[PDB]
């Protein structure tokens, strides 16, 4: 019961390789496009005026 | 996706095949219907041995041949019916009589072409052939002469590919037959420039390691052929079963054959030891090495002590440990009575398999843990050839039985060439063994 | 071949088993387990003494009785 | 920065490799799956110079695994952290070796290099700022030192600036295997000498020698002795992943061990190594350290240091320690053992200092010596070549494959010569 | 890791040593199916038995022994006795056709044939040994297949081995008792051959323990079991030190360091005591001075010889019960203070004392009594020669007239190998009479 269940119908009806694309690669929003992250953003009339800065080294992308 | 053919030619090679392939499938939980064993339940390790047909069932890899229809058709009877394929256990019609010239020149002709076309047919569909295994008696007609024509005919038409040879030649002083000695010198020179390892399993030291070890005072054929399974199944689970330190088919030409024209060798195996003294002894790697090296153990009746060592492989299959291993070594180094030549500082390759030998109903050794087969290039392999010439040499003087053989198509002079490759043969080993 | 036991015995271990092993401290070869081990293995193979020693008993019996009807 | 990619190759490599990857993963906290879980920064500081990072957040590392024969690679995606090799990176054979030196080197290995020499542009291209190459292979097999070889000889092409090392394990008389084993064995080392920038030689008989009687444990076994290995080769780049009070990498190591081009051969050393039984009666001091480190029986190698003389030495510790104590312990070593150091060469020890010890440990020290006694191992295999190649036993692989016996007699001479030219400086005089 | 080999040829070896592994079982606990009931014993750790017994891996224990003989009725009585399932089937050898008390045949027509089987066995024993101390040895004299196995196994062992000690408890015919009439012939051979490669030899003759059952033990009819009881004993004694933790242990080794003088001479006589019945034991009470004493005083002296007509070149005693080195420093000097035993010039000190904690074992069925204190003393004295002079005089009777010659000339050893074995008899009565005289 391993390669004994083979068919002519099931083997040209299955897509193998070109099935949908696993997580970790789904991860972006289809709605969320430029001039929307930032031009639709809110803004502000009185921002804040907080920075930090951390002993940490930034990581590097 | 490694594979090797198994030929068996003869009524000898059958009757051992036949236990060889029972230990297979027992081995492996093959059922002799070719099933796996019934609804009570793969790891893809028959492979090497077996190969899937597509819907259930699994075909042996191997082919078997003879002249006298009446083992293969009571092959055919027998349980194992339904494993081998209808046309893969091809018969004759007529028997060579114990007659080389016959299955050589007139008989043999009409059947190895449809034995090339199965082994063709066979070899086609394995991807990773590893070699070819061929069994035969030697003192037999059909035997000799159709492997000789196998082997003749697989050579050209395959090159590279590896094959290995388990013959029988006649004990020294103990037979059947009357004209044996012409046909073994026979098939001596067919096979010695056509096969790449030979590997000695004459009947008269199985005999004497039965009646020593397994206190049996009446053996036959069967225990004997199940001992050299257990020999082929030693040799061959490093190809299929997982181990701490591997060796494949192709590194044993490699390791045990110093030269091209010398690849004659014995074997031999450790513990052989019946149930009701089995096991009251500790049986640790040690002493089964001793066993294994001492001389009264040996295959082929052969005495390792008239002569040098040339290379040693050893394969140790069970719960073995390396470090062991190389005590052992270091011990049987040290040990005086055993010595090599001088051109081989080092002359042993290891190897562990960690698959405990399996036990077959109805046998007669007993379950181990550790077992060890031990295979050696020696140059006191050159007795046996001495004395198998001198027999020979006594027949030859006064004509005696030429006629049967000169009338069936064969040149005179074939006899003389033969004792003259004998006479090479034997020029080889005694040059080689001595001191630089 | 492969090589998937690191011993005839003892399987690989589990990723979380190995907490440390960066210093070697633990090296998992001072088995702790050898008299244990070897000490089952001596009934274990006794109790093969015994099976094999019944069948084979039973095999002679049943050789006798056919000399006996022959007679 | 400044980073390293890995390649092993062969059945002893690839064990080598598998046990040394669980070693580091474990030292930078990254679990089976790639997702990292330690404790500090500086586990993550420097991961870049042995991980590459994938979408997801994953690291995976730039090792190259190579072999002539499928059965291995199935093996090491058996045992734990299998999985973060990348697939792609995975190339073999259909047939492999079967110890044949020839084969590997000259038939086989060389129409199926040219696919992994690609793999390795690839890695080595897209680091930014590339260090060097380590290669993990033994000495006595055919595929390990046959295709092995060719490759260090390809990859020496085409980056000549960058450090090239090799961890060796070299084949013994003592525990013997393989009766092939002194050809391929002294082929390789003519290769070795003309390319590698360092080779650090490793002896199984050796191994052996440190589990059975300085860790006393009852059952050695491959597992134990790649272990060792493994944890040696995290200390030599030790100072280079973290900091430390004086920084020393791979460059600096080479230029301060190697006085002449050619004598590029090294002995290596770990301590402290304690059994269990023994572990509460020792006391982890600098003094208690270096007395471990300079002891004859702790190398990892079968010649003994105490018939040679030291041309020079390294050392790497590892923890929270003063410098002062370090230094005087140098200083000290050398004074009392003048007759075991070469003279005109003043303070031939380097000293470096890395304040992360390992996991579960307060301190630790690797020794790299550069040493004339190394000789012995080249004498021993070269008797063994030379008694079989008198009769020429066994060689009609090697020349049923194209080489010839001119090879065997130059590989002979070169391997000859170099025992000849590396005496010569154990009776130089100032 | 220490161990020793014992070695039975002939009938009067075979009934020894079954007396031997007895005694041994019972004092090591294994039961005769060879599995221990297992305890954690009372003295010298649990490896005790690994001087005589090697575990078997899975289960039981095989002692470290070998039985030859070619007469197999003794051989088949051992396999159908109560200890069937202690020996391995294979290491008990056995023959077809007894040498019928003749020593050309034990020595030149059917000794190869089985030679060779019994030096594969000792290589295989020996193979397991890691320490191994020595081989033990034991024969009857007066039979042609024993002397003449015990030769030859000599001989091949000498050159086997070499430098592996080998030791030799011989039972020499007595000087008026005896059961064969060809004895002398085959005891002046095997002499001939021991002399020049046996390490140390031990003279059991049957008279003195004759005697000593006839006295002590109270007993009238005692048969050879008692006689291989007592010679057990005498072993456990001799050999108890080696596996039981001691004040002052002695190993093998520390015998011929200290009681050979020269490799010429190495021929002694040993005496036991205390050694009486449980009927007596009521009365006296038995302390280290007076078994000592026991010891020493001739009528004890397991040979029959008498040790006041020569000079003691050197003694060795081995205590064992609850003795002291106090006590048995203050019998060694009442032993020196006595004028009536004396030593040889060159020796000031002569005497190598060892004591084991372990008291003696009792057997069921016996006649010796459990006590808390015994002594066995192996001494070497120049009053041996006379022992030697005797069989000397019996010798040369015999073959004043060439009687039973026909056998051994017609076997395949030639007629005067008597006279080169008289010669080396004579020299050695020289040698022990020149050594003696005082310098
Ligand atoms: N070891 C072993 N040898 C066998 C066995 N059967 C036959 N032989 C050998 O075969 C030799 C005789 O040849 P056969 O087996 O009768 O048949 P053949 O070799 O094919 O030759 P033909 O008789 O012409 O058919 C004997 O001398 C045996 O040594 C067997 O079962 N085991
Ligand atoms: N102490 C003692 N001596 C024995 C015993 N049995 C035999 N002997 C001695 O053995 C001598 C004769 O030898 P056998 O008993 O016949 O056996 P053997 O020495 O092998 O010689 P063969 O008769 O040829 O077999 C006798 O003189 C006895 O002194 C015994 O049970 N105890
Ligand atoms: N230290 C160590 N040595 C190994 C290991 N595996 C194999 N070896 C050694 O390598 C030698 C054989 O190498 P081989 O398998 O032929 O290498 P290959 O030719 O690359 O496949 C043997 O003598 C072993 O001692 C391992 O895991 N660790
Ligand atoms: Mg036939």
């Amino acid at each position: 019961s391993k390669k004994t269940i083979l068919s002519g119908f099931m083997k040209n009806n299955s897509i193998v390789g070109f099935k949908e694309c696993l997580d970790s690669q789904l991860q972006l929003k289809d709605s969320k496009s430029e001039y929307n992250d930032k031009f639709q953003s809110k803004n502000r009339i009185h921002r804040d005026t907080s920075i930090f800065h951390i002993r940490n080294k930034s990581q590097i992308i | 996706m490694r594979e090797v053919i198994s030929i068996h030619v003869g009524q000898g090679g059958i009757q051992v095949g036949n236990a060889c392939w029972e230990l297979f499938c027992l081995e492996h939980g093959i059922q002799p219907d070719g099933q796996m064993p019934s609804d009570r339940t793969g790891d893809d390790a028959f492979n090497t041995f077996f190969s899937e047909t597509g819907a259930g069932k699994h075909v042996p890899r191997a082919v078997f041949l003879d002249l006298e229809p009446t083992v293969i058709d009571e092959v055919r009877t027998g349980t194992y019916r339904q494993l081998f394929h209808p046309e893969q256990l091809i018969s004759g019609k007529e028997d060579a009589a114990n007659n080389f010239a016959r299955g050589h020149y007139t008989i043999g002709k009409e059947i190895v072409d449809l034995c090339l076309d199965r082994i063709r047919k066979l070899a086609d569909n394995c991807t990773g052939l590893q070699g070819f295994l061929v069994f035969n008696s030697v003192g037999g007609g059909t035997g000799s002469g159709l492997g000789s024509l196998l082997l003749e005919r697989l050579s050209v038409d395959y090159g590279k590919k590896s094959k290995l040879g388990f013959t029988i030649y006649p004990s020294p002083q103990v037979s059947t037959a009357v004209v044996e000695p012409y046909n073994s010198i026979l098939s001596t020179h067919s096979l010695l420039e056509h096969t790449d390892v030979a590997v000695m399993l004459d009947n008269e030291a199985i005999y004497d390691i039965c009646r020593r070890n397994l206190d049996i005072e009446r053996p036959t054929y069967t225990n004997l052929n199940r001992l050299i399974a257990q020999v082929i199944s030693s040799l061959t689970a490093s190809l299929r079963f997982d181990g701490a330190l591997n060796v494949d088919i192709t590194e044993f030409q490699t390791n045990l054959v110093p030269y091209p024209r010398i690849h004659f060798m014995l074997s031999s195996y450790a513990p052989i030891i019946s149930a009701e003294k089995a096991y009251h002894e500790q049986l640790s790697v040690a002493e089964i090495t001793n066993s294994a090296f001492e001389p009264a153990n040996m295959m082929a009746k052969c005495d390792p002590r008239h002569g040098k060592y040339m290379a040693c492989s050893m394969m140790y299959r069970g719960d073995v440990v390396p470090k062991d291993v190389n005590a052992s070594i270091a011990t049987i180094k040290t040990k005086r009575t055993i010595q090599f030549v001088d051109w081989c500082p080092t002359g042993f390759k290891v190897g562990i398999n960690y698959q405990p030998p399996t036990v077959v109903p109805g046998g007669d050794l007993a379950k181990v843990m550790r077992a060890v087969c031990m295979i050696s290039n020696s140059t006191a392999i050159a007795e046996v050839f001495s004395r198998l010439d001198h027999k020979f040499d006594l027949m030859y003087a006064k004509r005696a039985f030429v006629h049967w053989y000169v009338g069936e198509g064969m040149e005179e002079g074939e006899f003389s060439e033969a004792r003259e490759d004998l006479a090479a043969l034997e020029k080889d080993y005694e040059e080689v063994g001595i001191e630089t | 071949m492969k090589r998937v036991k690191e011993s005839y015995f003892r399987e690989h271990p589990h990723w979380s088993d190995i907490n440390g092993c960066s210093g070697a401290k633990e090296f998992e070869g001072e088995d702790l387990a050898y008299d244990a081990r070897i000490k089952y293995q001596k009934e274990t193979q006794k109790q093969w003494i015994e099976q094999q020693i019944r069948e084979k008993k039973m095999r002679e019996e049943a050789e006798r009785n056919e000399e006996r009807a022959y007679a | 920065m400044r980073e390293i990619v890995h390649i092993q190759g062969g059945q002893c490599g690839n064990q080598i490799g598998a046990k040394f990857w669980e070693v580091i993963s474990d030292e930078h906290g990254i679990d089976p799956t790639g997702t990292y879980h330690g404790d500090s920064d500086l586990q993550l500081e420097r991961i870049n110079v042995y991980y590459n990072e994938a979408t997801g957040g994953r690291y995976v590392p730039r090792a190259i695994l190579m072999d002539l024969e499928p059965g291995t690679m199935d093996s090491v995606r058996a045992g734990p952290f299998g999985q973060l090799f990348r697939p792609d990176n995975f190339v073999f054979g259909q047939t492999g070796a079967g110890n044949n030196w020839a084969k590997g080197h000259y038939t086989e290995g060389a129409e199926l290099i040219d696919s992994v020499l690609d793999v390795v542009r690839k890695e080595a291209e897209g680091c930014d700022c590339l260090q060097g190459f380590q290669i993990t292979h033994s000495l006595g097999g055919g595929t390990g030192s046959g295709m092995g070889t060719l490759l260090i000889s390809k990859v020496r092409e085409e980056y000549p600036d960058r450090i090239m090392e090799t961890f060796s394990v070299v084949p013994s008389p003592k525990v013997s295997d393989t009766v092939v084993e002194p050809y391929n064995a002294t082929l390789s080392v003519h290769q070795l000498v003309e390319n590698a920038d360092e080779c650090m030689v490793i002896d199984n008989e050796a191994l052996y020698d440190i589990c059975f009687r300085t860790l006393k444990l009852t059952t050695p076994t491959y597992g134990d002795l790649n272990h060792l290995v493994s944890a040696a080769m995290s200390g030599v780049t030790c100072c280079l992943r973290f900091p430390g009070q004086l920084n020393s990498d791979l460059r600096k190591l080479a230029v301060n061990l190697i006085p002449f081009p050619r004598l590029h051969f090294f002995m290596i050393g770990f301590a402290p190594l304690t059994s269990r039984g023994s572990q509460q009666y020792r006391a982890l001091t600098v003094p208690e350290l270096t007395q471990q480190m300079f002891d004859a029986k702790n190398m990892m190698c079968a010649a003994d240091p105490r018939h040679g003389r030291y041309l020079t030495a390294s050392a790497l510790f590892r923890g929270r320690m003063s410098t002062k104590e370090v230094d005087e312990q140098m200083l000290n070593v050398q004074n009392k053992n003048s007759s075991y150091f070469v003279e005109w060469i003043p303070n031939n020890i380097k000293s470096s200092i890395c304040d992360i010890p390992p996991k579960g440990l307060k301190m630790a020290v690797t020794f790299v010596g550069n040493s004339t006694a190394i000789q012995e191992m080249f004498k021993r295999v070269a008797e063994q070549f030379t008694a079989m190649f008198r009769r020429k036993a066994f060689l009609h692989w090697y020349t049923g494959e194209g080489m010839d016996e001119m090879e065997f007699t130059e590989a002979e001479s070169n391997m000859n010569d170099l025992v000849s030219e590396y005496q010569q400086y154990q009776d130089a005089t100032a």
